């Protein structure tokens, strides 16, 4: 149920 | 891929995608490039509606740069390879 915006933010901030 | 502070200049095909996503500058950090790429994918709804870590890039200019029809946000290697081909380090 994870949104694209949350998944991409995780990638971006790591 | 350079660190959080190093500045990059995107080659023209990548810059056009960033500008669609609202970028007004021509020089970025890598994390800013990733911000606008995320904006682009989100605005164009390229992510799979049900499994939203999957991005369907085929038939979009982003897929022409990535050279893949789809990728996973959890397997970002095609995106990093695209950035190495399309970012000039400053």
């Amino acid at each position: 149920q994870q949104t694209f915006x949350n998944l991409w933010r995780l990638l971006l901030q790591n | 891929l350079p660190g959080e502070g190093t500045q990059v200049h995107p080659r023209a095909p990548l810059l056009q995608i960033l500008k669609v996503a609202g970028a007004q500058e021509e020089v970025f950090t890598v994390k800013e490039v990733m911000h606008y790429l995320g904006q682009y994918i989100m605005m164009k709804q390229l992510y799979d509606k049900q499994r939203q870590h999957i991005v369907h890039c085929h038939d979009d200019p982003l897929g022409e740069l990535l050279e893949v029809g789809s990728f996973s946000v959890k397997n970002p290697s095609p995106l990093y390879e695209m950035l190495k081909r399309n970012l000039v380090i400053l």
